[PDB]
């Protein structure tokens, strides 16, 4: 009995080792208060550039190895321990929207950040 | 998945760096070929062609340097 | 995967004399060896096999395995003979 | 009993080594009193460039091995290297994006607020 | 079979498709030897091949020498 | 008569540029008759440049495989 | 192994793991440089072990022969 | 520096646990268990593992130890018979 | 858990504090604007420095393996 | 401190040796671009562009020579 | 230690006294030799299993000595034992 | 252990700035000398104890 | 100390000042990269330094080889 | 002897490493010295191996 | 050269019996051997001598001469004892 | 002096006056660097000197190898 339990348990473990359990979700998010792309202002005397959200975030996360969490303004842990550097963001101008590739948790954190960042702007009249 | 090595990624880093030069060169060429005698078109083409040249050179020299590092390491496995 | 065959119940209700066990072992080894030497030589002669990296990388393994096998058979045989000498020798 | 205890404890220990416990968080911090980007002034005979807060702080922390502390005018998770801190300026809202550990974010915030102080106007005749 | 073939195979199951890609890129280039877009890709693939084959062969050599030492110390 | 592998690598280029090896000699035989025709100069510049690149890339490529093969054969020891 | 029968990690594991990682991308200098020293240390360990086992057996063979 | 310790008063042996393994020449049960395993195996797992350096370093111990054990028994029997002949002549 | 040829490699990897990342950074910047002479001038320096770092590291580990293998050979 | 080797020290000696040339060049360019036909701006731009060109050339030629001297020594450790 | 030297006031030796029997004098030898050899073999083994010892020239140079000293010790004990029993045999068969 | 200490010092100084030619030139020498020293020591140790073993084998 | 160190130092004493003649002539040039008398001065010093280092290294190498070949025959 | 000649050629060279006439002379001297040392060591070893083999034969 | 001294006069003794001739030959060899071994050990650890071709060429000879001399003394001693043993057994 | 010295000296005597001719012509050129007759005279001499030195060194190199390869087989 002990020999058959030891053998079977070990061979099952080695048959399962190859199964990949991680999944990649795609989230689609519309911007409501700002343009998606980068903007360049060609002032009569000065060229000035403003980077879009996509650029700024892809630049912030660059090469990060640890996972994200707590954003502010058995297998479970193995899945959760997903590297930040895998998050991918693609700006889609045709519908003023962002395409986001990541795990469900990452997608959620990204969305919260987006909604922290597209605040509507005030107007100023200068006389 | 299409496998790709380290040198592959070094090469591709330039292609994604220059977003569209690859096609701007061809469109500039077609425009010039339509009207070889317009100074504005000549001036545009001179710039794009030069830029393309320098890009291709920087790319191939970097790829070779990394190859010659790796060969010099895998020599010492013996 | 090509032409596999295995004998079953080899010793279950018949047993060979040692006199024959040695003889079958010797024959089964000597022929496998001679065929492996011919295979190597042929893979060296063919101009299409000595000039392709994929085929050279295969031939290096064949030479390595042949050399290790013949060395192991020789060492074990010598060591086993030694014990019979130490038994019989007054 | 002793042999069972010993082996069970050692293998439960080894099954956790692959687990990672550290994490990274993002702090969004609006500047109330100054422009985030690097400023540049064009004059009749002169060009002048002034670095922003992000530029200066990054240029200071670049390459740092030790943790930070005490900014003045299991615990393994705590000892994150200062060089991991990253700062990105976001002019669209005039705000700073900071990536790192919570204590780092805290220290950075304190430093930022030590620095974004509004200027006195001077008139010359 | 054998362990040294196991080591040899651990590379070939590592580089999934390179063995094909190289020949495919060569055929394309041979079709139009003067396209810089093609040239640039072939340089990369060929280099990645040269390195893969050298690393494989030197590793097999080393494990062969470890075994040939042990089989001598059997004596 | 026995084709190796390097022979095949070379022949890939030859069977690639199917006709360039003739076109170069025919455009030369046009030009040498009337060296002052701009059309003929413009043509021959192109075909000559192509033929140069083709022979150069062919020879470098054969050399790299020769260098991989030798490096494997040295490990037969 | 996953098994103990009642009654750290060694160079043999570390080599197999570093080879396994390398073979995924044979052209990365960090991985190559990490593998050279593991293959070297494994070669040295596996020679030194066998040479000393051989010395202890020749000692015992000499004892038995001396009392023949 | 770290974790340093020394036993000052007495030479209490600690690198080994002192045990009845001092008082025997061959661990005959460990031989009989290893010889079992390399002989019950008949068409299970696989043959010809001449080549993996981790199992090939385990075979070296057994191949040596069984040769020594067999060599020892050969001498003990001669000694015994010689002692009987010595007494009976004298 | 590691031997002494890893202590010898790690003396280089902790010796050149940051170069390993600085190279990747320099490449990320140059890739964006290949025609900039200040970027080109910076990258030439970083890439050369990295090339020497790797060569010196590998030749030193080779030499220490040659000393050890020769001592072990005398255990006979 | 950002780690610096020897090559990037030799390289930096030139940068601090030509204190302000880097900016003087662009200033002169913006004036010239404001009025290409002024000969006093032209004749001032020529001297700066030439100084810049020579500076960059000497810089990289020196860095290369040193790298060759070091690689030739490291080749002898084996 | 390295920064200390430690002597003995005067080396009186109680074990220089012969007082024990010719057989207790034998059991001491046997017991001490058996323990010394088992300890030495174990130490040598550990010095090889441990990866920081088997890969540093400073440590290898020491292990070489340990192995040789072990070899010589056992070979000499064996030789003298054989010579001893051989004397008894030579006399009693005469 | 003087020649053992010198080489580890040289290595630290070099690792600090791997491209400095004066440091490289020094280290080449120190490493070469250490390399010869170890070999010479090991070979003579061997000779001295092969002579003892041959003596015992002569009377054994 | 050692003998290879004496061989190597013999060059350092043969060229008295070169190691800091180079650093000085560089510091002078870097102030005015376009002066031809400074350029021409720097070219020869840097050449001399290059040769000095090459010769120094190759000689130490040859002596190493001779010693290793003798020590090989102690056995 | 050769030892001094090589030592002195080295001393003259290190005074002016860039002189071709000095370099050519040194290459030759160092080469001959290398060959001499090797030939000597090998011959010594051979004679000692013969001497040892005789003893091993009658032992 | 510097700090060097030599013993000019050896102490002397009578030699009147085979006993004293034997002890004298023994003592004469023991000391020469110890001196040689120490000398070699020092020559292996003075770094001016380990790394100079002229000094290594000497150490090689010293090692060889030591080996040969001790092997001779061993052989001739064992031959003498064997001749005594053979005659008394006969 | 060995055989290699002989092989070197065969070149030294095979070219009679080249070393002094080079030293001279250099000083004539340096006295009037802009005369085409002197320039033309100098180019050829310096070229000859370059080939002479190269052939000499490569030959001594080859002989060293043949000798070391024989000496290796004394053992
Ligand atoms: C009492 C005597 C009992 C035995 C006498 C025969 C002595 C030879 C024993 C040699 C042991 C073989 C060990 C081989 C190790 C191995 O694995 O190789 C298997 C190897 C392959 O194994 P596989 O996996 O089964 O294919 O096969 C061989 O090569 C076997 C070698 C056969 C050579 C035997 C030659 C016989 C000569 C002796 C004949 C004289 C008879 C006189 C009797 C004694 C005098 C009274
Ligand atoms: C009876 C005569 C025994 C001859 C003793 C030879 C002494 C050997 C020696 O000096 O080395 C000692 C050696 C080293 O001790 P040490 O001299 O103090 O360093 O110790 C031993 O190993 C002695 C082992 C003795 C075993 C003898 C077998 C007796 C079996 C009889 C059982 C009867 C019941």
């Amino acid at each position: 009995y002990v020999d058959m339990v030891v053998n079977a348990a070990t061979m099952m473990d080695k048959q399962n080792d190859g199964i990949e359990l991680g999944r990649q979700k795609i989230g689609v998010m519309r911007l409501n208060n700002t343009f998606v792309g980068d903007r360049t202002y060609n002032l009569r005397d000065q060229k000035m550039v403003i980077p879009g959200i996509a650029t700024a975030i892809e630049r912030l996360l660059q090469g990060e190895e640890q996972p994200l969490g707590n954003i502010v303004s058995l297998q479970e842990a193995l899945k959760q321990n997903a590297a930040a550097g895998n998050i991918k963001i693609v700006a889609y101008p045709d519908t003023n929207s962002l395409l986001v590739k990541g795990t469900a948790e990452q997608v959620h954190f990204i969305e919260m950040l987006v909604k922290a960042l597209d605040v509507a702007k005030r107007h100023v009249e200068l006389s | 998945t299409p496998w790709s090595g380290y040198l592959d990624d070094v090469s591709a880093k330039f292609d994604t760096g220059v977003d569209n030069l690859q096609t701007q060169v061809t469109e500039a060429l077609d425009k010039l070929a339509a009207k070889p005698s317009d100074p504005a078109l000549l001036a545009a083409y001179q710039s794009k062609l030069s830029e393309y040249n320098l890009y291709r050179n920087a790319q191939s020299n970097t790829v070779k340097v990394f190859k010659d590092i790796d060969a010099a390491i895998i020599q010492n496995f013996r | 995967v090509i032409g596999q065959a295995v004998n079953i119940r080899s010793m279950e209700t018949d047993i060979v004399s040692l006199d024959d066990r040695l003889l079958q072992a010797f024959s089964g080894s000597a022929i496998a060896t001679a065929v492996d030497k011919q295979t190597i030589t042929n893979r060296i002669e063919d101009p299409n096999l000595v000039t392709d990296p994929k085929e050279l990388a295969i031939s290096q393994e064949m030479i390595s395995d042949y050399n290790l096998y013949v060395s192991m058979v020789s060492t074990l045989t010598r060591k086993g003979v030694g014990a019979v000498e130490t038994l019989l020798r007054s």
